[PDB]
């Protein structure tokens, strides 16, 4: 019924542990508090961004420092703060525990477990605001991170160390894309090779708790949690956690990245981080800017997303791939935060509701979506088969709009319709890189020109299955040599 | 003495000075007295901020008209609390928990503070189970989740409250659990009508009503939802009952919060809303949830200011919902009821893994047809369908019939039109819309599909109009 | 079947927890006494 | 598999609720046990001795802020010159100088225009043309020196003259050899004012006439058989020269200024009960060692601490309260 | 005689000094962050004198870990960067610290980054074409040797790719010196450019100054000034032709606006700083070619949210001799480079400088494209058949011209796999003269997509069946 060891022995261990040494330190006093902010007089030696210990285990961070007082943001449980309470220096800037124990665990932006599965053994600690890799500490992005999505992998390829923005209206498949990308790393994880493994961090900011639970279940079913960590700042969390969670996830990922591992970090979503930071800044009475946002919101996102990088061989060659999510409003990408983040990242995948409703799933808007790494983030076979797919589809959409014809125009329209049908893909159905190569080969070389449009999908499916049933040497060759040999092309 | 005194009064917000060491904790309830004859009352103030120098800024739950600087303020030592238990069922309460229909009732009940943390994350369990309503559009395109969170967005006068009444009729009547209705910043006469109707339908005995309506200070309007939520939380946690939580209107809670924030001296956020808009929304909404083994099916009406779905309030509300029915002024103008926007409404359980392949395929085909119809609206508005190709003409006729058929004579609409409502089984809805998409009713007139139930009603109305099915 | 298993497990574990709560009350006194001794930096008889 | 996983999750959750319940009951009853144990006075003495020990082993370290640079330098120069000059004056002369300076300060408060126009050699000539004979020669000298420098804010001038008056009163107390008496009286008065926050707040309203509050204090606290005359006058003029600050704050500031003039620093030590004289000497010795300078020690009795010491100086606290340790341990059980 | 920190709010720090020791405006001050994990030396630029011996300063590095009251030391001079031929071949940051070889250039001559622009009497308008081999650029936005060139555009339209293309097509054989200022852009792009210049062997002739978007606003404000100081030394002292590449100049303005309110300035329209135009004017007027000393400067100008009326690009427009304006609409069609031929401009696009034939051909192209833009809506709604035969002919001509203005650029190979191409100016003029005359109306419009000269057009038409 009970081991009677932890339940009883925990207190004995704790009493043997409470050294409770006398400490000489500066104490400040809370002078006013409310709405998640607190002003503290005293603490002459406090640092900027220092962590502050309020009574009852409440933590804050010193953000405003002037002669009168210190304006601090409370990181949860702000209702226990009262005027006159004693505030204690911690002597450290914001930092979180990091290590391999975080894989498969749900933690809050302080690194504390919230899954209720017991303490986490931390390899070390890491400050949240350590500098990003410099220009001379990086190397070109040259390793493909396979999302398993034909549209993304063939038209907006993502390399290791890249920041690809998933931006779109609500209910357009952004989280679907990110979760499928995480799940597609299962095959690489099982190989056991740290050069191929991708460890995933999923930061949920301002999400409803049950939706975070749904994501965690989707990951558990696909075996993703074996290599995935979740940093949760649900909608009920203090604005401090919402503002801080992406940095916590970035630190956890950076610990692995600097140790030669490859990391994929998803932020779902940075719009809510920006909202939380605006709330904090307004409560601290810092002057507002456009849309009442603080002047340094672009800095907030840029310094976060610049730590997703591909490191040079001298630093171990690890990487952290960023997949920030942005929720646009009424499909307007001209808003403040979407424009900032778009200008920050290494390309974007625009998901549109009109395309989604038409059956184009994932609803990538080909014309405006782009990857800024390009072919460098693809294997040779994918580059060859999908060399000019994005521009071909842009031309096809333009010509489709114009046509509301010449023989060449009709041929172009047919080829574009077939390619559009080809790029459609259900959810939770990843394609290995070789299967993607073969499908795009069918589309682009013209082998679908003899198939009815509404049949393309089915055809594709069946043909791939055929190649798996027999003639499997084609997939093996593509997977091994990373290129389709002309002999394999003929076969 | 350990009592405070009023130092500033600015609308429903009052600053109270306390002796050092007696400053009330945040969210504590304080009591003051207004003595002027007509407005004599006992103000309940909620501590909102600590200003320093032993001053606290508090939100009044009643109008502060007649309050005088310097009057004594007493600290009750606890936050606002409301009665809980099976005794609250069948009765009408205000935000503070006073019983309106039977004044003095419930004073001896157990009282729960209206402020509490949401359930622990490890206790949350995602809910994927369709709650069938009998409404074709809801069942087909935006299926509701039993134990999930449903919202009905809409501008002014598009049918949010009528749809809430419809869902009370369809879900709450044949319900074995408890229902909690929270009227928040809505018409008082609507509350009286709901009370009378529930008594008439013998649903009141299983329902607890909590009303803080338009003619209330913003503090009451932003705490009444917490009071009703506390009653629902007691039913969920302390009794293991299935709970139906109806809220109308949650945007009023947000707007009252905005007014309070303006009074408190906070710097406004975008569109003049409070800086802590998303956070207040999040705390309230994440208290509304089904834990593991304990079900709350919450349905909330969300007002959309000036038909602006981009407004920060509904925009931040969207993220907290399992199913979203977005009512449209455009659909309302066409006479289609319920005025659901099929292309804007959504549900998290409309996927083949949960609703089956047939339901999913039919719904996706309906959505595709309607989307293609919406894309052509530019050409049609200028030139009509005559310029469209044969394929587009056929799709347009099919889409017009589909959009008519998504309408339904609702049960709660009888009071308006005089026609009894109808219920449509889910299988019949799927089959009928499958036939519509295939084109097996392309010959009937459009009006044959307007405000009917299943295929039997379609055949009868077609016969009345001179067609044959 | 899973609902039935969950229900029977609920009952079994509730009984287990009640029995554990009853049993554990014997040793808690030593825990509290040792805590008092440590926080006082000296052995306490009680 | 999902059912089994949920069963495991709920089993672990129930185990954790039981664990935290055991932690709560254990900490509560341990708190009660220690509260009962500490009732023995020798237990309190032993705890104080242990904390004093800890203070000796704990190694030392090398380490008026509201005033700005200009005001700080001006005040330093003025206090230095006052110490150099007025030291030779007779006790009666010191009393007259203090009364004249207090009158000058209240006058300057009455009319802020002169302070505004004076904060920014002609200043002296203005002073003689205004009140050359209305004040004594030493008072005029000190006032002209005060106006000699510039001030960041006009309020700094009234603050400086009040500081000079306090210094004169402290000097007359020292000449009589009763500096310790006035220090103890000021500390006790501040203690009692803090104990009754309502009285301090009532006295803190500068809106009410100064004379009324002065009479209140005289016939309530200041004027009593066991009150030093110098402390009485100092506190009376301080309350009469109030600008919205709480009376307890002013009293503690006066005590701090007095001890600063004595050359020591203040140290407010809180304990469950009063400590032995030998304990007092040991605590003073260790504090002087740790901060490297002699430090006066003021004792506060508060049983909630249940033993130990809660020394505080310079916004930094060395805590030995048993209650603080109890709370820390309570929060130390996950 | 050293100051101390009084207030810290993000990148802005207030420092109090003893009377008579207040640092001059723009002086660099040094503070120390002694926290182990973030230990560093902060450089602060005096932004304002607040009175009472207080100065408001903008930090160059992040202020995390900074403590109130810590000593602040005045260096007595503005931020200074190394200058001389030694900076060629190396990477520096906004403060002049070498990145590839730390400590390098420490003993070079150092120049203050704050400098007045050349006297008006020294200015001389530059009118001399800078051929690039890009059809659209050479025809409709002819660049100027020693002039000021900008590439306006929204996010992700091809500004950086076009900067790299111009580095390839101009800086490779350039006889003089090159300075590249990476201002508030991606670190990955800076590393890519560094490696690419090393591979092309152009690094030895280039000085790179990088302040990326992860830096605090002060660094993004002053990196452009540092790079401009190096280029100014090359122009004035060494007496050499200079190529100045800046990407992205809008980040200078954006960084200025990020700290504007923290400096106590009332915000202007669209949230910009009140001193937008004046700071931009100082910076841009420093970037110029004086009489006999040439700087060919090419800036990438970010247009926020594609809004060309935004105050930033709208103010920048006045400082340019040639502007290539990239359009989101053209980008989304797959036309590359996504130039908007109807919005771009060049001051040397007139008969006097470029000759009668070039001007006539360019004007005819612009007229045709404008007419096509006029007819776009009618074509979309009522179809093509409702147009007059003349307008149908014009629409076909315009579509082919629009495709032909696209080109396969070298720097774009990584994105298409198609090696880039170069087109001589004479070939471009002749080809577009033929296009506007309807010579190539028989070829499919697809034959004109992403090709070089007329030989490429014939080859691609043959691959499509048609014969030129
Ligand atoms: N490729 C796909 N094929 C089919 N359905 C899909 C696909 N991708 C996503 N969906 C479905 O679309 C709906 C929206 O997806 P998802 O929740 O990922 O979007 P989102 O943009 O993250 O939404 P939100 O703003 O609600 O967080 C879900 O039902 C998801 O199952
Ligand atoms: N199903 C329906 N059948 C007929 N009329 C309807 C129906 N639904 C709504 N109406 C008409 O629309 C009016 C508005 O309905 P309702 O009050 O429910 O809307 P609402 O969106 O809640 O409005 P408000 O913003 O005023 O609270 C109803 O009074 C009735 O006139
Ligand atoms: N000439 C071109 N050919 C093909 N693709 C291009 C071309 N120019 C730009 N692109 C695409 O557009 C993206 C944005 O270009 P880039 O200049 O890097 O961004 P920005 O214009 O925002 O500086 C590139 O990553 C590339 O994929
Ligand atoms: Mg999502
Ligand atoms: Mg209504
Ligand atoms: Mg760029």
């Amino acid at each position: 019924t009970i081991s009677a060891a932890d339940i009883e022995g925990a207190i004995e261990d704790y009493v043997s542990s409470f050294s409770a040494d006398t400490e000489r330190e500066e104490i400040g006093t809370v002078i006013d508090a409310g709405d998640g902010i607190a002003h503290v007089e005293g603490l002459p030696s406090v640092m900027t961004q220092e962590l502050l210990e309020f009574p009852g285990g409440v933590l804050g961070v010193a953000l405003n420092l002037d002669e009168h007082s210190v304006g601090a943001v409370i990181l949860g449980e702000f209702e226990k703060i009262e005027e006159g309470q004693q505030v204690k220096r911690t002597g450290e800037v914001l930092s979180v525990p990091v290590g391999d124990a975080f894989l498969g665990r749900v933690v809050n932006p302080l690194g504390q477990p919230i899954d209720g599965q017991g303490d986490i053994a931390a390899e070390t600690r890491r400050a949240l605001e350590l500098q990003a890799p410099s220009v001379v500490q990086r190397q070109s992005v040259s390793e493909p991170l396979q999302t398993g999505i034909k549209a993304i992998d063939a038209m907006t390829p993502i390399g290791r160390g890249q920041r690809q923005l998933i931006i779109g209206d609500r209910k357009t498949g952004k989280t679907a894309v990110c979760v499928d990308t995480i799940l597609n790393q299962r095959e690489a994880w099982l190989t056991g090779d740290p050069k191929q493994q991708v460890r995933c961090v999923y930061v949920a900011i301002g999400q409803k708790g049950t939706t975070i639970a749904s994501v965690k279940r989707a990951l558990e079913e696909g075996g993703a949690m074996e290599y995935t960590t979740i940093v949760a700042a649900p909608a009920s969390d203090a604005a401090g956690f919402k503002w801080l969670a992406p940095y916590t996830g970035s630190a956890i990922g950076q610990h692995w990245m600097y140790n030669g591992k490859h990391v994929l970090i998803v932020f779902d979503d940075l719009s809510k981080q920006a909202d939380a930071y605006r709330a904090i800044s307004l409560l601290l009475r810092r002057p507002p800017g456009r849309e009442a946002f603080p002047g340094d919101v672009f800095y907030l996102h840029s310094r976060l997303l610049e730590r997703c990088a591909k490191l040079s061989d001298e630093l171990g060659g690890g990487s952290m791939t960023g997949l920030p999510i942005i929720e646009t409003k009424a499909n307007d990408i001209s808003a403040f935060i979407p424009t900032n983040v778009i200008s920050i990242t290494d390309g974007q995948c625009f998901l549109e509701s009109d395309l989604f409703n038409q059956g184009v799933r994932p609803a990538i808007n080909v014309g405006v979506s782009v990857s800024r790494v390009g072919g460098a983030a693809q294997i040779k076979a994918m580059k060859e088969v999908a060399g000019s797919l994005r521009l071909d589809l842009s031309q096809y959409r333009e010509l489709e709009a114009f046509a509301a014809l010449d023989a060449a125009s009709k041929a172009q329209l047919d080829r574009g319709a077939r390619l559009v049908e080809l790029l459609k893909q259900p959810q939770y159905s990843p394609l290995a890189v070789e299967e993607q190569v073969v499908a795009i080969f069918l589309g682009t070389q013209g082998h679908l020109d003899s198939v009815p449009v509404e049949d393309v999908q089915r055809f594709e499916s069946e043909l791939l299955e055929h190649v798996k049933a027999s003639h499997s040497d084609i997939f093996d060759g593509i997977r091994e040599t990373k290129k389709l040999s002309e002999e394999a092309e003929e076969k | 003495k350990t009592a405070g005194r009023v130092v500033r009064i600015t609308g429903p917000v009052v600053d109270v000075e306390f002796p050092r060491g007696s400053v009330p904790e945040l969210f504590n309830a304080l009591h003051a007295e207004i003595t002027f004859g007509a407005l004599a009352k006992t103000l309940t103030l909620e501590v909102a901020q600590h200003l320093g120098d032993s001053l606290v800024r508090c939100i009044s739950m009643q109008p502060t008209d007649g309050l005088v600087r310097g009057v004594e303020v007493t600290d009750t030592g606890a936050s606002i609390s409301v009665p809980v238990g099976d005794g609250v069922k069948g009765h009408v309460f205000n935000a503070l928990g006073d019983c309106l229909d039977d004044p003095g009732y419930g004073k001896d009940f157990e009282h729960w503070s209206i402020h509490r943390k949401p359930p622990a994350f490890s206790d949350l369990e995602p809910r994927t189970e369709m709650l069938e309503t009998g409404l074709k559009v809801v069942d087909l395109l935006t299926p509701y989740v039993r134990g999930g969170k449903i919202a009905l967005f809409g501008g002014a006068g598009v049918g949010k409250t009528v749809l809430i009444q419809e869902m009370i009729n369809r879900i709450a009547r044949n319900f074995g659990g408890t229902s909690v209705f929270a009227g928040v910043g809505e018409r008082t006469r609507e509350g009286n009508d709901l009370w009378v109707e529930l008594a008439d339908a013998n649903v009141l005995k299983d329902t607890a009503l909590v009303f803080g309506q338009m003619d209330e200070p913003p503090g009451t309007r932003m705490r009444v939802a917490l009071s009703a939520l506390t009653m629902a939380e007691f039913f969920r946690d302390e009794q293991g009952q299935d709970v139906l939580l109806f809220i109308d209107n949650i945007f009023r809670f947000t707007q009252a919060g905005s007014e309070v924030s303006t009074l408190l001296g906070r710097m406004p956020s975008a569109v003049g809303y409070q800086p802590t808009l998303a956070d207040e929304m999040g705390e309230l909404q994440e208290r509304i949830t089904s834990t593991r083994g304990r079900s709350i099916t919450s349905m909330q009406a969300v007002y959309v200011p000036a038909d602006d779905y981009t407004d920060p309030a509904p925009a931040t509300t969207f993220a907290h919902l399992d199913a979203t029915t977005e009512l449209s002024r455009a659909v309302f103008s066409k006479g289609i009821f319920p005025a659901v926007d099929p292309l804007a409404s959504s549900s998290t359980i409309l996927d083949p893994a949960i609703v089956g392949d047939e339901h999913y395929r039919v719904a996706q085909e309906v959505i595709r047809i309607l989307q293609r119809y919406k894309d052509l609206q530019d050409i049609i508005a200028i030139l009509g369908i005559d310029e469209l190709s044969e394929e587009d003409k056929q799709l347009v006729n099919r889409a017009r019939r589909i959009e008519r058929f998504l309408s339904q004579n609702m049960m709660a609409a009888e009071q308006f039109t005089g026609q009894p409502g109808s219920t449509v089984p889910l299988k019949e809805t799927i089959e009928a819309f499958d036939k519509l998409t295939k084109g097996e009713f392309d010959h009937l007139p459009e009006q044959a599909f307007f405000l009917i139930g299943g295929l039997d009603d379609l055949a009868k109305k077609a016969e009345s109009l001179g067609a044959k099915l | 079947e899973v609902a039935q298993t969950l229900t029977q497990a609920d009952q079994q574990l509730s009984a287990q927890g009640d029995q554990v709560r009853s049993g554990l009350e014997s040793s808690v006194d030593g825990l509290s006494a040792k805590l008092a001794s440590r926080i006082l930096g000296v052995d306490v008889n009680s | 598999a999902q059912g089994a996983q949920q069963i495991q999750l709920m089993r672990q959750q129930l185990i954790r609720q039981l664990r935290t319940g055991l932690g709560a009951e254990a900490v509560n009853k341990a708190a009660e046990i220690v509260r009962a144990h500490v009732a023995d006075p020798q237990a309190q003495s032993a705890t104080v001795d242990r904390f004093l020990s800890e203070l000796e082993q704990m190694a030392p370290s090398s380490v008026t802020s509201r005033l700005r640079a200009a005001s700080r330098q001006s005040l330093a120069a003025l206090v230095e010159k006052f110490d150099s000059v007025a030291g030779g004056l007779d006790a009666d002369g010191l009393t007259n100088l203090a009364d004249e300076l207090a009158s000058v300060a209240k006058l300057l408060l009455s009319e802020t225009a002169l302070n505004k126009h004076l904060a920014e050699a002609p200043k002296v000539r203005l002073l003689e043309r205004l009140l050359s004979d209305k004040v004594s020669a030493t008072t005029l000298d000190l006032l002209r020196t005060a106006v000699s420098n510039r001030w960041s804010t006009e309020s700094n001038l009234i603050d400086a003259v009040e500081h000079t008056a306090r210094l004169a009163l402290l000097k007359r107390a020292e000449i009589a050899g009763e500096v310790d008496e006035v220090e103890e009286q000021l500390f006790r008065f501040g203690r009692v004012l803090d104990a009754e926050p309502r009285l301090s707040a009532l006295l803190s309203d500068y809106t009410t006439p100064a004379e009324g509050r002065v009479a209140l204090l005289d016939k309530a606290l200041t004027g009593r058989p066991g009150v030093n005359q110098t402390a009485a006058a100092l506190l009376s003029q301080t309350v009469g020269l109030l600008r919205g600050e709480r009376a307890d704050e002013a009293v503690i500031d006066l005590a701090e200024l007095a001890v600063s003039r004595r050359g020591e620093v203040v140290a407010h030590v809180s304990a469950a009960a009063e400590l032995s004289d030998a304990q007092r000497t040991r605590l003073t010795e260790v504090l002087s060692r740790i901060y490297g300078r002699p430090v006066s020690v003021q004792l506060h009795v508060d049983p909630e601490l249940l033993g130990g010491l809660s020394i505080t100086v310079g916004d930094e606290v060395i805590d030995g309260s048993i209650a603080s340790r109890l709370a820390a341990a309570q929060t130390g059980l996950p």
